[PDB]
């Protein structure tokens, strides 16, 4: 089968850039447009939907998904990674609330799933 | 609950003279009260001047004897020769410890010509450790076949009396007499009798009768 | 396995001049309860060995796989080799040797005759590794009833004839079928020659209870 | 502890009573038996309090985390596998019992869960230490289908009879109702019987008790 | 089973009965019980006849590797120190060993007894076996740092000779050993029955 | 138990803007008193005092463990902890050791830092998050001072009246115990300050 | 495979190692960061590399962590990596603190820290922390 | 408990009865011993409750599976033979008598034991749990070779019946079940429908 | 069993042991110490099981001395003594328990004296006065009498006979002789050992 | 030039590089000869001295007590495969009392040399076997490659200049059944004097000899024990 590769692929350039996430961030450029905008007692995540037929069904995917009673993610870019990061979201937050019975702060939620 | 061990007897015996190492064990393998079988020699020539003699738990010396056997054709495919008896006696002191922590049930009596050419006994315990000896009963008749040698081919507790070395016509026939007075008084001793005269012309095996009782 | 449960009783064995001869009563019983009246304890092991086997019913299955997929594995390469009864039979002892030392042993006694190269042969396999050949054997509680009186015959003459057997083998059933608490009326004979391996189905016994009368008087 | 359940024909209606004893000295007088496990799925525990606590925040977390995944609510068989195969990789050291009742977008069911992992679907059940009192009180006023209003007044009565005739059990009964459109989580739902009131002052005031030093600190 | 050990200002004196037992009957009555380990340590054997000869075996291994890559004879305090952690690692395992190392090193000479309870004390003098409290005895009444080289194989014989008359684990031939400071010498090979005829009369 | 071995008692009552915790102290190994003392309240941020009695090891080694879980999370998130989490958190840390548990039974006495909320709480050896609003209790004298307060107590004191009540309440429940006594301390925290006393008990 | 391996830890033929020397070049692009020491405490200054009139502020520092009771950092590089080692450092002096049960010496919390930035550089093929 | 199976020409013919006894004490008064493992294979579970549902469910994981990846409905023969695997592996920590019985495209209707020990042996008719013990002798006078749907019915609600007067973990309610190339036809016996040999 | 005390001064820490090894009824050595200086002002005198000491020992003072070379500046004895503890109570729950008690006797530059008490389970506790063994029951009842806080080292050597000549009377061991040594601002100085003639 | 860097690419040809150097290896090594009869099967082989003074690497290797074999190749990896046939013969007496049939010897050497011509970065064992066993379908030779095929033969020979070998073995082919054992041996070398330079010939100090019979376990022949087969032997004229 196989064992995996070892060494990363995101290298020091002679610039000092991580040319990788350099790229990756052209990637989010492409992707659907989304807004965020604070209130004073709440918050608006406003997100472009794809689409592009009358087939698809507008209602069997969601670019707006809640974490938790209290988060929310929308994002722009691939569409793949981002069911990969709602769901290791959606972990955290549990293990986060089955050792201190609390839901998890908003700031402690960003700064792990930062950390994957 | 389970029991990993019984006790199935056999008596074996072992002279070394001083150009031949006698090698000596009855043949009925007995398990409690029934005689399983009645021939069954616990006796296996290792090298061409070797035999060694298990007795004890049966299904060990099977397993003891198989590994001895291989780790003898190993050593002579790496090294290009055979082994001595002065060898086989160290490394199977080895094996026995290796199964320290549930060990083996096996009393062992190695019996060959060293390297001069002179008869050598080996005597193990069942945890692996040996000396050198002259003359060694092992297993269940142990305690009746030890003192008769003590006296005739030690001399000991004796006094006004030759030492002349031990024929090999003197000492066959001592053989033939202990066993066939161990028979009497114990159980596990019968039926037949392997004598392994081993000079240094290769391994006889002579075959006598004990009482079958 | 600590604790046999479902457990078939005595298999006896002799051989005679061109064959080798098995039987066992087909009753598995689970404690006193005479269970399940109609199991085989014979396997066929290939075409020129067999294999009798007493102790727990269920590990005695799972040697009979085993040994079927360890024997199919040998015929598939049809390079011209088999297993001998002499082989088949060192190769239980090593089964039993080593679940003996995991503390957890296959809990059967087991009796293996085979016929290859003109020469018979008749192995005993027990729950420790014991192991052996001889001229006859029983497994279980035939080891006292039946074994005095198939060595008392290989006294006489060591050699036997397919009638012989076939009849010493049907005279210490009754035996068994008198003196022992779990013995039953069916069992099977198997039969190695060099024609192959024959089982004989169900066979009865005929007992007189003759003595029925002179408890009194 | 008693705890109880029974369906009638809108949902469940599980009991409890509320004190919790370690050993013969009563260490709560107000003990939640009843956990939430999902929007649609109160769970009673008996047993080992320390053991159903963890077992069943365990299982709401692996089913608030499948709920959003579906994206809709999470079936009351599912909470009855989850809990059915966690508590038989423990091999019965894990002492809860459980009583797993739910209402379900397939009618309410009700499941019992015992220590070694068996599962058993009833109309009523009870566990924990009075629980045969109880058991007696279903065994002779159980109609299958009924007002809401007659359950709640079943339940009551058999944890009452729980409350009364066993030790360990005492002080609050506590109610759960759950419907296909509602939920009426009571705590509590009755008083039994409440302790009286001391008949003068025993305590004192300043400075009944000698002291040696006196260490005062302002905090900011 | 009755070894003991004494250091002098000659050296050190090593002596041990060799009746070996296998219950009330007697196995071997010459059993070795001094192990030649190198030229010039020697270990007993006291405990378990297998657990001692295979340890006090594989530490004469140890110790001719050691002397290989550091280049100069290790030391009996450091011999004892690594016998002494091998062990450590069985504890409670049922182990039995009664060793006591001694050699010639340079801090003079030196004597260790290990245990198979993980006991590692240098002294003097020891007893170690079946019959070790009979010998401590009469040798610490004849016992002084400074003898000659011939009243002390003399003390030490008649110390083995009174723990092999009073005890029954003990007994065979007297074997007596000397640790000289550039290697052990066997002195002599005695027998219980003509030290018997030499001291009563 | 072998949670007897040490002896220890330990007990929060609160009070209506004050909460108080006290303790017994003495270090003692079966019967023979080692120290007179031997801290089994502990500081864990303030206005939070987490109370740890049995055996006199898991007492040290739960406090300490529980301050590296504490501190690496006043750090990592900059609130400082709520009373209500310290015992999820110390529930979640015996529970860890499932089998083969800790030999402490924590008392958690402590005030919200938001308001001034008052919150008690006792645990199980193996991690049982226990809520009152009368008093908790755990040592070996747990029956002598659960008789003790409950008719020695007010739903509602002053912070002179508390240190008042659970004084008497302990000296006379731990004077009644063989393997505790030689010295009470309780603290009395108040939204401004933290009193500290020592009683004084006797000494056999 | 061995084609899409880059060899971030190995060295050049005049004797360096070509990633660390880059992540020095990455460091000079980081907010400006400075430290002095004096007689009656000490202080660090940094310039908030980030700032826009949208972009908010809800912690004390955005550049400054607490590692300890004792014990404040400023990183400057990669801010990804920053919020590792970070965590690292907390993690190391709480277990110091949970062995001695001291608060951590200055000195040690650093090269504790310095043998897992040096261990990246030696073996494992990981980029190193900028 | 009692459970039992027999075989007919159609199919086969299960019955048990439901009590879980937990020592004196009864947990469940009406309980489902008769779990479907497939379409036409049914399990009856004895012994250790909490075992035997473990082991059932297992089963049918690996038995659904495995009938989906041939696209045939699978065998009795099968089924039997995944109960067999499981049973003996942790013959040590479980303890369960199971008897699966189904109707098979292409064996008929058959019945396997399986009990405590992980055997397995094909039976004309089975019988167990812990009051098939007072049954054999019945059991074993009053089957004959050759039977109808209708004979078998009768029969082992007969037999189930005397297993609860005389068994103290029996009890409540008779559940049978046929089994044939039709279907499944459960019913359940109670009250007078369960036969009576009161003397 | 054996015996060690502690009497913590003002300004220095006074320790004192036996010197016995004993192995069944007999001696083996009698002049075998049981203080491991683990710095130049750190004394760990340990004792209790045979083999469990030596090994306890060993180790701690193997990472106190790597820790004075690492970084330059030596522990404190109130670090070092929290040190053991945690060792000490890691190996509680494992294979292999490390059966021992120690003392902990040390004198730092700024707190001064400190004389730590760890029983076998590993519950550390500071003190002013500590014993171990069986002696103990005999001789802290003569610390109580006549120990105050302000002591100087020749009324401390004179308390510290009273306690060990005691144990000659009382005592059933034969405990002839003590090593005795005492820590302060200089280091560790050993006086003479108090001895009792029976010759 | 790209796809010879691994055993892992194959080539646009429909080939492995890998592989196909590995048996280049081979003909790198010292001659070697194998026939058989119908009750012995023999095995000679052509030593080599890298020097004059200097001993000559041992061609036949000693398996087990009806096996031989004869490498040519790396010699390392020779004793790599030696001490793994050694094993798998010691496993058959330790667990079945019978010798090891050659036939499903050699099907193990072919499931162990397979392995790693299809991993990452893993190389082909750089050496040929000539595999003359005995068992119960009389005399055998196998010739074992590092692509790690093999042959039943009836007579084989690899290393350098095999080819003037097997000629000589393809015209003499229908002999060989009828020979007694001293008229085979004969053969072998006649054969093996076809791959020598034509300048010199073979002595006792470059010829080894192995035979292996039904009623002889396999032995070596070396020095002093191969002169009473070179005396007698015929004479080869240019």
């Amino acid at each position: 089968a196989e064992r995996g590769y070892s060494f990363s692929l995101t290298t020091f350039s002679p610039s000092g850039k991580l040319v990788q996430i350099e790229y990756a961030l052209a990637a989010v450029a492409g992707g659907a447009p989304s807004v965020g905008i604070k209130a004073a007692n709440g918050v608006v995540l406003a997100t472009e939907k794809k689409q592009k037929s009358i087939l698809y069904d507008e209602r069997s995917v969601h670019k707006v998904e809640p974490i938790t009673k209290h988060i929310g993610l929308v994002y722009s870019g691939m569409g793949p990674d981002y069911r990969v990061l709602v769901h290791r979201a959606r972990k955290l937050a549990q293990q986060y609330y089955l050792v201190y019975q609390e839901p998890i702060p908003t700031a402690q939620l960003v700064q792990r799933v930062a950390s994957v | 609950r389970f029991s990993p061990y019984v006790f199935n007897g056999g008596t074996i015996l072992a002279i070394a003279g001083e150009d031949f190492a006698i090698v000596a064990s009855d043949t009925r393998l007995s398990e409690g009260f029934s005689i399983h079988t009645r021939d069954s020699p616990k006796c296996y020539k290792l090298t061409d001047k070797t035999v060694i003699g298990c007795s004890g738990f049966h299904g060990d010396c099977l397993t003891l004897t198989k590994i001895i056997e291989a780790r003898l054709k190993m050593y002579k495919h790496s090294n290009n020769k055979a082994m001595t008896t002065g060898a086989i006696a160290a490394m199977l002191s080895t094996i026995l410890y290796s199964r320290r922590f549930f060990p083996y049930y096996v009393y062992n009596i190695i019996g060959g010509l060293d390297e001069e050419g002179k008869g050598a006994v080996y005597s193990f315990d069942p945890v692996g450790s040996y000396q050198r000896d002259s003359f060694k009963a092992g297993g269940s008749a142990s305690a009746m076949l030890q003192p008769l040698l003590d006296n005739q081919v030690g001399f000991k507790n004796m006094q006004n009396v030759e030492h002349v070395p031990l024929s090999l016509d003197r000492a066959m026939r001592l053989v033939k007499d202990v066993f066939i007075s161990a028979a009497e008084r114990d159980v596990y001793t019968g039926d037949a009798l392997r004598i392994c005269i081993v000079t240094k012309e290769g391994i006889r095996e002579e075959t006598v009768s004990l009482r079958k009782d | 396995t600590q604790n046999p449960m479902v457990t078939g009783t005595s298999v006896l064995g002799v051989k005679f001049e061109g064959g080798v001869v098995i039987a066992a009563d087909m009753l598995g019983s689970y404690g006193s309860l005479a269970r399940f009246r109609n199991i085989s304890r014979i396997m066929r092991v290939n075409n020129s060995t067999m294999l009798g086997a007493s102790g727990d019913y269920a590990d005695f299955q799972y040697l009979k796989q085993v040994l079927g997929q360890m024997v199919i594995d040998e015929e598939l390469l049809g390079d011209g080799h088999s297993y001998s009864p002499r082989a088949i039979h060192s190769w239980l002892t090593r089964a039993m040797y080593s679940r003996r030392s995991k503390m957890n042993p296959l809990w059967n006694t087991m009796v293996i005759g085979g016929y290859a190269d003109g020469e018979s042969f008749l192995g005993y396999v027990d729950m420790l590794g014991v192991a052996y050949e001889a001229p006859s054997l029983a497994t279980g509680y035939g080891a006292y009833l039946a074994q005095p009186l198939l060595r008392e015959v290989l006294e006489k003459q060591p050699v036997l004839s397919q009638t012989e057997a076939r009849d010493l083998v049907e005279r210490c059933m009754r035996v068994l079928y008198y003196r022992d608490a779990r013995s039953y009326n069916r069992f099977q004979i198997a039969t190695v020659t060099e024609k192959g391996v024959e089982i004989e189905g169900p066979l009865s016994t005929e007992t007189n209870w003759d003595i029925a009368h002179m408890i009194s008087g | 502890t008693t705890i109880a359940g029974v369906v009638y024909k809108d949902g469940i209606v599980l009991g409890a009573d509320t004190r919790a004893t370690e050993g013969m000295v009563v260490a709560d007088k107000n003990c939640s038996k009843i956990h939430f496990i999902s929007p649609n799925i109160y769970c009673c525990g008996a047993g080992t309090a320390a053991d159903t606590d963890m077992t069943t925040q365990l299982i709401s977390s692996n089913l608030e985390l499948h709920s959003l995944s579906t994206g809709r609510l999470p079936r009351v068989v599912t909470a009855n596998r989850m809990l059915k195969q966690m508590l038989f990789r423990y091999q019965g050291y894990i002492g809860a019992a459980l009583v797993l009742g739910g209402v379900d977008v397939t009618g309410p069911h009700l499941y019992s869960i015992y220590p070694h992992g068996s599962t058993d679907k009833l109309p009523y059940v009870t566990m924990g230490s009075g629980s045969l009192a109880a058991m007696a009180v279903f065994e002779d006023k159980f109609r299958p289908d009924m007002e809401e209003e007659e359950a709640k007044n079943l339940v009551s009565e058999a944890i009452a009879a729980g409350i009364f005739n066993d030790l360990g059990s005492g002080s609050n009964i506590d109610l759960c109702v759950i419907s296909k459109n509602k939920l009426d989580f009571l705590r509590p739902y009755t008083v039994p019987n409440k302790k009286g009131t001391r008949l003068g002052r025993y305590r004192c005031e300043k400075g009944t008790t000698a002291v040696l030093t006196e260490k005062i600190t302002p905090l900011e | 089973t009755t070894t003991l050990a004494f250091k002098f200002r000659h050296g050190v004196i090593v002596a041990a009965d060799s009746r070996a037992t296998a219950g009330a009957y007697i196995a071997s009555q010459t059993v070795k019980k001094v192990i030649e380990i190198n030229p010039y340590l020697l270990g007993t054997m006291a405990g378990g006849a297998a657990d001692c000869s295979f340890w006090e075996r594989l530490l004469a291994r140890q110790c001719r590797i050691y002397e290989l890559r550091n280049k100069e004879r290790i030391s009996v305090a450091a011999a004892s120190k690594l016998l002494a952690n091998m062990v450590y690692q069985y504890k409670g395992m049922g182990l039995s060993m009664g060793t006591m190392i001694c050699g010639w090193d340079k801090r003079g000479p030196g004597l260790y007894y290990v245990d198979s309870e993980g006991n590692r004390i240098s002294g003097a003098t020891f007893s170690v076996g079946s019959g070790s409290v009979y010998a401590y005895g009469v040798m610490d009444r004849g016992y002084s740092y400074d003898l000659e080289v011939e009243q002390a194989y003399d003390l030490a014989r008649r110390a083995i000779y009174q723990a092999t008359y009073r005890d029954a684990y003990s007994g065979g031939a007297v074997n007596l050993y000397h640790v000289r400071e550039d290697g052990w010498i066997r002195v002599s090979s005695d027998n219980v029955a003509d030290l018997h005829e030499k001291y009563s009369g | 138990s072998i949670m007897s071995y040490n002896g220890g008692a330990v007990m929060a009552m609160k009070g209506k803007n004050c909460v108080a915790i006290a303790a017994d102290r003495r270090f003692g190994i079966q019967a023979q008193m080692v120290t007179t003392d031997f801290q089994k309240i502990f500081p864990m941020g303030d206005r939070l005092y987490i109370g740890l009695a049995g055996l006199a090891t898991d007492v040290q080694t739960v406090a300490q463990r529980l301050k590296f879980r504490l501190n690496l999370y006043e750090l990592k998130e900059g609130r400082q902890i709520k009373p209500y989490t310290l015992m999820s958190m110390v529930a979640n840390l015996l529970y860890e050791k499932r089998f083969g548990p800790y030999y402490t039974e924590p008392v958690i006495a402590g005030l919200d830092p938001k308001t001034f909320k008052p919150f008690i709480c006792s645990l199980d050896l193996i991690g049982c998050p226990m809520v009152t609003d009368d008093f908790v209790v755990s040592g070996t004298c747990a029956e002598q001072m659960y008789g003790m307060c409950e008719s020695l107590w007010e739903p509602n004191m002053d912070p002179d009246h508390l240190f008042e009540t659970i004084s008497q309440a302990m000296l006379n429940a731990v004077d009644r115990d063989a393997v505790s006594g030689m010295g009470v301390i309780v603290h009395i925290i108040e939204k401004d300050k933290i009193t500290t006393r020592t009683l004084k008990a006797r000494m056999d | 495979s061995r084609r899409y391996d880059s060899r971030t830890t190995i060295f050049s033929p005049e004797g360096r190692l070509y990633q660390v020397e880059y992540a020095m070049e990455a460091i000079g692009h980081a907010g400006t960061c400075l430290g002095i020491l004096a007689n009656d405490g000490v202080l660090l200054a940094a310039e908030r590399r980030n700032i826009h009139k949208l972009l908010d502020e809800v912690f004390f520092s955005e550049k400054i962590y607490k590692l300890n009771e004792d014990m404040a950092c400023s990183v400057a590089g990669i801010t990804s990596d920053a919020n590792v080692l970070t965590n690292e450092l907390r993690l190391i002096a709480q277990r110091y603190l949970l062995q001695y049960q001291e608060p951590i010496p200055c000195e040690q919390l650093v090269t504790a820290l310095c043998d897992i930035k040096q261990a990246y550089t030696q073996f494992g093929g990981k980029r190193p922390f900028g | 408990t009692t459970i039992m199976a027999v075989q007919f020409d159609g199919g086969v013919v299960l019955g048990a009865d439901s009590r879980t006894t937990t020592g004196s004490y009864i947990a469940n008064r009406v309980t489902d011993k008769l779990t479907p493992i497939h379409d036409r294979i049914f399990c009856c579970r004895s012994g250790s409750a909490a075992d035997t549902q473990a082991v059932a469910d297992a089963v049918t994981y690996q038995l659904g599976f495995h009938s989906i990846e041939l696209n045939e409905p699978p065998l009795v023969h099968t089924a039997a033979s995944l109960f067999k695997e499981m049973c003996y592996r942790y013959r040590e920590d479980l303890m369960a008598g199971i008897i699966i019985a189904g109707w098979d495209p292409q064996e008929g209707g058959q019945v396997y034991s399986v009990p405590m020990g992980g055997m397995m042996v094909r039976q004309s008719f089975a019988i167990g749990g812990s009051g098939s013990s007072y049954i054999y002798g019945y059991v074993d006078a009053t089957y004959r070779e050759g039977m109808t749907k209708e004979e078998c019915l009768q029969f082992t609600a007969n037999a189930l019946a005397l297993a609860m007067e005389r068994d103290g973990s029996s009890g409540g309610v008779i559940r049978l079940a046929a089994i044939a190339e039709s279907g499944v036809e459960r019913q359940v016996l109670l009250g007078d429908q369960i036969p009576k040999f009161a003397v | 069993m054996e015996y060690l005390i502690g009497i913590q001064g003002p300004d220095y820490v006074l320790v004192a042991s036996d010197r016995v090894a004993a192995s069944n009824i007999v001696q083996m050595k009698d002049d075998h110490d049981k203080m491991f200086k683990m710095s130049e002002k750190i004394l760990l005198l340990c004792v209790g099981e045979a083999g469990d000491t030596v090994q306890f020992a060993e180790y701690i003072q193997k990472n106190v001395q790597l820790y004075k070379m690492r970084n330059g500046y030596e522990l404190s004895p109130t670090a070092a003594a929290n040190f053991t503890r945690r060792n000490l109570a890691d190996c509680l729950r494992s294979r292999t328990p490390y059966h021992v008690n120690l003392l902990l006797a040390g004198y730092d530059e700024h707190e001064g004296p400190a004389l730590y008490y760890m029983d076998y389970l590993a519950a550390l506790a500071k003190a002013p006065f500590a014993a171990h063994g069986y002696g103990a029951f005999l001789t802290l009842s003569i610390l109580d009498r006549y120990y105050t806080p302000t002591i100087s080292r020749e009324r401390a050597v004179e308390l510290l006979r009273k306690c060990l000549e005691e144990l000659q009377k009382r005592f059933i061991l034969n405990l002839p002789t003590f090593s005795v040594r005492i820590i302060d601002k200089n280091g560790i100085h050993d006086l003479d050992n108090i001895s009792f003639p029976k010759q | 030039n790209q796809y010879d860097n691994d055993v892992t690419v194959w080539s646009p040809q429909g080939r492995i590089h890998q592989i196909e150097y590995a048996m280049e290896a081979v003909k790198q090594g010292s001659a070697t000869v194998g026939l058989k009869s119908k009750t012995h099967a023999v095995l000679v082989a052509l030593k080599r001295a890298q020097s004059e003074l200097a001993a000559h690497q041992k061609k036949i290797l000693h398996v087990d007590n009806h096996i031989g074999i004869s490498i040519a190749g790396l010699t390392a990896d020779a004793r790599l495969l030696c001490n793994f046939m050694r094993q798998e013969c010691l496993d058959s007496r330790f667990v079945f009392d019978r010798p090891l049939p050659v036939s499903r010897l050699v099907s193990l050497i072919g499931s162990k040399t397979q392995i790693p011509t299809q991993r990452y970065g893993r190389r082909p064992y750089g050496v040929g076997l000539l595999i003359a066993g005995y068992d119960d379908m009389g005399p055998h030779i196998f010739q074992t490659c590092p692509s790690a095929n093999y042959f039943d033969c009836r007579a084989m020979s690899i290393g350098a200049r095999s080819q003037s070998a097997r000629t000589y073995l393809e015209r003499h082919m229908s002999e060989f059944m009828e020979c007694n054992l001293n008229e085979l041996v004969k053969h072998g070398l006649r054969a093996l004097r076809e791959t020598l330079p034509a300048e010199q010939d073979l002595t006792t100090k470059n010829v080894s000899i192995g035979i292996v019979g039904k009623d002889l376990e396999f032995t070596i022949y070396d020095d002093d024990d191969v002169s009473p087969f070179l005396e007698g032997l015929e004479e080869r004229p240019q």
